[PDB]
């Protein structure tokens, strides 16, 4: 016969065995997370080892077929996924030391403890106490101490480790066909073989650069406003022309500015919309919270949840004797099993998070028909994008009033819209410069453009130029500032967040045009529009079978990511920022620094 | 009444074998009463092609054949005239002019175990499509490649049989479904089967 039929039979066998093995592994992991005990840990470890061994064996087997002979625009992608060489091509010693470096980095990040100055009573881990201090404490000296101490604690330790890590991962990439490890990470966005819809690995660089060039005015105006507010809060520390000091941003790394809503609130008198008291008065529970979330997807035209989902999923905190992790997660265990692991309480944030997770499950249900290898989102961004569009639509006052939590009497003014848009701005627009900067720095380091002797110098120079953030205490090459961040330490790609941020607003613009909304984009509800639901389901069903470019074309009418939907979303805040920044300088000067 | 057909034998058999080796049971020389068939568990799919559901008792046939097997939820649709699929072409084929009723009901309670019901098997590799009403039970290593397999597994050498795994937590559509296909044939002989 032809190798194409041989590859087809191989793929059929692999799919049918892999479904069962992945189900066993997923059930073991779910059991461990719901009920933590030694036996559960042993079962999960066994299942994970078995699944990893099976994937390695099948990846080794699949290399027989050259991809040149495969034409089917589906067998080719499945065989490409299997031939990615999850089997470590590196030498045995190189693989062992790479695993050792990864384990050491994870251990240092997790167990990094900061002790009080000249006080040995407490040595604080990053997550429990230090993060809360950075988030809520208003002490400039305390925040500067926390930031500097964490940097010296983790970055100095991890700097040689990060150098060895980048060397080894660059060697792995060179062993593979990819130019560098940045190219390996960007390969997910690559599309080959489909003319007129193709993508290049380097094309992502140009697209991200152009998108940030478009975003920059809004970030500059928000930066000017936040600078004015933080100068009002802290008089002497912040300069008008200078960049913002790092530790005052709101979190340890400056990723999110959500903690600045209290300090930078536009109108104190106007109370934010929150439905906690109303839900308590109406006597809700987590089960009906999730049911109300389900009714939204039923209204949009998507299917509703399975009886197995309702029976197996734990939506309420067991409490008492039971021990479990409370990080929300939507599990597609496989073969028709879908569950949510969420300790849901009666709060507005929990309600929106439930909406987000059920969006995940609707995506998973939609791509269930496709083969196992293609049973994923088209790119790393679409999956959380589909979650986030539902999360945004759920919180709209129109949806709240339709559900009935909000009284018919209430009407929204200019002030409420401005407050909500500025809060979501600090949440969403602020993280884009940080993601852009981190990915640019890491890509340049991987390519080798940034020399080792100038790693941190170039890092802080680019942060000062792009993010408009200046280091409080100057740091030499001994520090490794990026190593502090969780994704940098544990080797996670970070451009996914930028792509998600653009994609969610492109999706929202498309679905709001589908729903025939008139007015500002923020007060847009897609609940009862069955056109928007079908337009979404078109992409949701594809999975990875079609290229992500074609999926994005299907949803939003464009083959490439555009920030125009985001700017249309934040246009009211953009006008308000123009008005408020008439007496405030726009732009930042690099020269100023807190030191000297 | 003189006789009642062994409907409580074709159903309630506690083991329906597998779709690749389907049980071929001959029902004859008895009165066929569908009242008990209705009185059994509610049926996910009860579709009659050749014999009308109302005229099931009225019509008489020489011989009745019931085929019992366990298949997944989505595989139920493939057991129908003119439908093509993995199960339909490689395990069991209803003829083009089939007369009878397809009876299916859920069996998650009995056919699913937490460990897994690996006993049931189906075939997903074969040289050619099966003719209607055919049984194949011989396991020859599939030679998709250009080189003889020599009766062992390896590269381009896969065992045709593959195992369903049935667990209680599986969703509808992958849960084990028990299907008994009633086949009615007219032959040049006294019917001896009247309802
Ligand atoms: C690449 O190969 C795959 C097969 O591995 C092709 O898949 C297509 O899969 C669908 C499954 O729904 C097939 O449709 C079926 O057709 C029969 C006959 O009408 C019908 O009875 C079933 O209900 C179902 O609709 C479809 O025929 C099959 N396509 C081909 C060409 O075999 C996929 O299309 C291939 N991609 C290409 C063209 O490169
Ligand atoms: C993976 O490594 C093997 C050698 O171990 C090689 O034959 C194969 O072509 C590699 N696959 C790719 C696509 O890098
Ligand atoms: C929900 O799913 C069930 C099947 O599980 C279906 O009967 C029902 O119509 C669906 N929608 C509603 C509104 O209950
Ligand atoms: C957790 O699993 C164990 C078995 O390992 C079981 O005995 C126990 O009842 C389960 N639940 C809790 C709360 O421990
Ligand atoms: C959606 O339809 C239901 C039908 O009862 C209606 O009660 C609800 O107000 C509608 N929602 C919107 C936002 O139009
Ligand atoms: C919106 O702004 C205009 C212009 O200042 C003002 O007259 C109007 O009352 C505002 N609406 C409110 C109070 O939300
Ligand atoms: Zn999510």
């Amino acid at each position: 016969s032809t190798i194409e039929e041989q590859a087809k039979t191989f793929l059929d066998k692999f799919n049918h065995e892999a479904e069962d093995l992945f189900y066993q592994s997923s059930l073991a992991s779910w059991n461990y997370n719901t009920n933590i005990t030694e036996e559960n840990v042993q079962n999960m470890n066994n299942a994970g080892d078995k699944w990893s061994a099976f994937l390695k064996e099948q990846s080794t087997l699949a290399q027989m077929y050259p991809l040149q002979e495969i034409q089917n625009l589906t067998v080719k992608l499945q065989l490409q996924a299997l031939q990615q060489n999850g089997s470590s091509v590196l030498s045995e010693d190189k693989s062992k030391r790479l695993n050792t470096i990864l384990n050491t980095m994870s251990t240092i990040y997790s167990t990094g403890k900061v002790c009080n100055p000249d006080n040995p009573q407490e040595c604080l881990l990053l997550e429990p106490g230090l993060n809360e201090i950075m988030a809520n404490s208003l002490d400039y000296n305390e925040r500067l101490w926390a930031w500097e101490s964490w940097r010296s604690e983790v970055g100095k330790q991890l700097r040689p480790l990060y150098e060895e890590y980048v060397v080894l991962k660059n060697e792995m990439a060179r062993a593979n066909h990819y130019e560098d490890y940045g190219d390996y990470w960007r390969g997910d966005y690559e599309v080959n073989g489909v003319d007129g819809y193709d993508y290049s690995r380097g094309q992502l660089i140009e697209d991200v650069e152009h998108t940030f060039e478009e975003i920059k005015p809004l970030y500059e105006h928000l930066h000017a406003y936040v600078r004015a507010k933080l100068m009002n809060a802290y008089p002497s520390y912040i300069s008008p022309i200078g960049c913002l000091p790092a530790h005052l941003l709101g979190d340890m790394w400056g990723r999110f500015w959500t903690n600045l809503y209290s300090l930078t609130v536009p109108f104190g008198q106007k109370p934010n919309i929150d439905v906690t008291d109303a839900m308590v008065d109406q006597a809700w529970d987590a089960q009906r919270i999730f049911k109300e979330a389900e009714k939204f997807f039923v209204s949009v035209g998507l299917p509703n949840m399975t009886q197995g989902f309702w029976e197996n999923s734990m939506l309420t905190d067991p409490g008492n004797v039971q021990k479990a992790v409370c990080h929300p997660t939507a599990w597609d265990l496989g073969k028709g099993d879908f569950r949510i692991l969420m300790c849901t309480k009666v709060t507005m944030d929990d309600f929106l998070t439930a909406h987000h997770e059920m969006g995940h499950i609707q995506y998973d249900m939609a791509y269930a028909a496709q083969p196992f290898l293609l049973r994923n989102g088209a790119n790393e961004g679409f999956h959380e994008a589909v979650g986030e569009i539902m999360s945004l639509s759920a919180a709209t006052p129109k949806h709240l009033k339709s559900i009935g939590l909000l009284s018919p009497d209430f009407q929204e003014d200019n002030e409420t819209e401005i407050n909500f848009l500025l809060k979501q701005a600090l949440t969403i627009v602020g993280t884009l410069p940080f993601t852009y900067m981190l990915e640019k720095w890491r890509w340049m380091v991987f390519k080798g453009e940034i020399p080792k002797d100038q790693w941190m110098k170039k890092w802080w120079e680019m942060k000062r130029e792009i993010v408009g953030v200046v280091e409080p205490v100057p740091h030499d090459e001994t520090y490794c500032d990026p190593a502090s961040l969780f994704h940098v330490s544990n080797d996670y790609s970070f451009i996914r967040y930028y792509t998600r941020t653009l994609y969610q607003f492109q999706f929202q613009e498309a679905l709001c045009q589908a729903a025939k909304h008139e007015g500002p984009l923020h007060k847009c509800d897609i609940s009862n529009s069955t056109e928007a639901g079908q337009k979404l389901f078109n992409m949701l069903r594809l999975g990875k079978s079609e290229p992500w470019t074609l999926a994005l074309e299907n949803v939003v009418g464009a083959k490439n990511m555009n920030v125009r939907p985001l700017l249309n979303y934040f246009e009211p805040l953009f006008t308000w920022l123009k008005d408020q920044n008439k007496n405030s300088f726009v732009g930042w000067s690099t020269d100023w620094s807190p030191y000297a | 009444i003189t006789n009642l057909c062994p409907f409580h034998e074709v159903f309630n058999a506690t083991t329906f074998a597998s779709v690749y080796a389907w049980n071929r049971k001959r029902i004859s020389n008895c009165v066929a009463d569908y009242s008990v068939i209705y009185n059994f568990a509610p049926f996910f799919a009860f579709k009659c092609y050749g014999v009308s559901p109302t005229k099931l008792n009225d019509l008489c046939f020489t011989n009745v054949y019931a085929d019992s097997f366990v298949i997944r939820g989505n595989e139920v649709s493939q057991i129908a005239p003119g439908q093509t699929g993995n199960i339909a072409d490689y395990n069991y084929k209803l003829p083009d002019d089939f007369t009878g009723c397809v009876i299916a009901w859920n069996s998650n309670k009995l056919d699913s175990k937490p460990s897994g019901n690996y006993n049931y098997l189906y075939r997903l590799l074969r040289k050619s499509k099966l003719k209607p009403f055919e049984r194949d039970i011989s396991t020859e290593i599939y030679q998709a490649g250009n080189k003889p397999c020599n009766g062992v597994a390896g590269p381009n050498c896969y065992s045709p049989l593959q195992s369903y795994g049935f667990r209680p937590t599986y969703g509808v559509g992958h849960q084990p479904y028990r299907v008994v296909v009633l086949s009615f044939e007219l032959l040049h002989a006294p019917a001896t089967v009247c309802g």
